[PDB]
């Protein structure tokens, strides 16, 4: 259904999340305590109820599930059978 | 009647996790060896 | 001001004795196991269920040369 | 091999520790000597820990019963020890668990107040014996 | 995949193929050629 053929050349890499990241020597900030220090408001993770009307917390869970199961292509051939 | 609450009770050291337990810790999880009669 | 040779390295008399005695490593390997991330060393495994005599106190900490202070000895 | 001088300590060096036939003691002495060995354990720990081992309800007062100054018999305590060395895998030929074992008590023997130690120098401990002067050592 | 590279009970199966089965058909493991000799290592070698 809504079938075009169509050529993708570049998808990006793997969203495995773990990727040698950039390296540099020097740094901006050479005051490693900030990382210490850091605090911030509070994350609440409910009230009352928690309803919404954009439905965030499923339809996130879905997309970021579709491009995961795109890329492992479903997991349909890494498990055999024990 | 207690007005410290446990919901706001800590410090946010920023990047720094740390462990918690859900209920027991974690060494007395798995009893076997009661359970299926290891032991001297 | 004379001294005996080795007083730089003497030994405390009284506390030498706690580092080595046999509940200490049982407390502490008990909560070193508790934690999950510890593999248990096999000894652990055995006096787990059969844990050491407790009134065997040292005559460091009791101050008694009377006192039988082991079942064995 | 410490793992040998370990034994014969407490093959000799304790008074009345149990009847060491029984699978008890037996699984005691058993465990500890496969914790001096692979460094699990020190050798004063683990000494202090047989002694201070469950043996048995009123010890001593069953000990009246079969001995009169609390000293045991010791075959006993050197047949369990060689058992031990030899149902652990301890050495690649297996006389020589029991040959060693034998030899370093043979040679004590005849030293002045044999079976005796100083509680500082009869094991690991900050200050040492020259490899010469040490118990059980091969260098005696 | 680590208990078939040492035969386990091979003396014992070597014993019972050489005297209950004909030479023709008797097929003999080696021990020599075995992970540790066909033995149990020594104690604190073996890394467990
Ligand atoms: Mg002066
Ligand atoms: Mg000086």
């Amino acid at each position: 259904m809504k079938y075009a053929d169509l050529e993708l050349t570049t998808r990006g890499e793997f969203p495995h999340g773990m990727k040698e990241p950039a390296f540099v020597k020097k740094l901006d900030q050479n005051i490693p305590w900030y990382f210490s220090t850091y605090r911030s408001m509070y994350h609440w993770p409910i009230t009352g109820d928690n309803w919404s009307d954009l439905n965030e917390a499923e339809k996130h869970h879905d997309l970021h599930m579709f491009y995961t199961l795109a890329w492992w292509k479903l997991g349909e051939g890494i498990f055999g059978v024990d | 009647k207690n007005l410290n609450s446990w919901y706001t009770k800590g410090t946010m050291r920023g990047g720094v996790p740390r462990i918690y337990y859900a209920w027991m810790r974690p060494g007395s999880f798995t009893r076997r060896r009661f359970e299926k009669m290891r032991n001297p | 001001y004379k001294m005996p040779k080795n007083m730089g390295v003497a030994p405390r008399f009284d506390t030498w004795n706690e580092k080595y005695e046999p509940w200490e490593h049982m407390k502490r390997m008990g909560r070193l196991v508790g934690t999950g991330f510890y593999i248990p060393p096999e000894w652990y495994n055995h006096f787990r269920m059969f844990p050491p005599i407790n009134h065997n106190f040292q005559q460091e900490k009791t101050l008694n040369p009377h006192n039988a202070s082991e079942p064995t000895q | 091999d410490d793992m040998f001088i370990w034994l014969c300590h407490t093959a000799m060096s304790v008074l009345n520790p149990g009847d060491m036939r029984s699978r008890l003691i037996y699984n005691h002495l058993r465990i500890l000597a496969e914790s001096v060995a692979s460094g699990e354990m020190t050798q004063r720990t683990a000494f202090r820990f047989f002694e201070s081992a469950v043996r048995s309800p009123a010890y001593r007062e069953i000990a009246k019963r079969q001995l009169e100054g609390g000293a045991a018999t010791r075959l006993a305590g050197i047949s369990a020890a060689a058992d031990v060395m030899r149902r652990m895998g301890l050495t690649r030929r297996p006389m020589s668990s029991y040959f060693e074992l034998y030899q370093r008590i043979v040679e004590r023997s005849e030293a002045m107040t044999p079976w005796g130690f100083p509680p500082l120098f009869q094991f690991e401990e900050r200050l040492s014996l020259e490899p010469r002067l040490k118990f059980f050592s091969r260098a005696s | 995949s680590w208990w078939e590279p040492l035969g386990y009970g091979w003396e014992q199966h070597n014993e019972e193929q050489k005297a209950l089965c004909d030479v023709t058909e008797q097929r003999l493991i080696d021990g020599s050629n075995l992970p540790f000799g066909g033995k149990l290592p020594p104690f604190g070698t073996s890394y467990g």
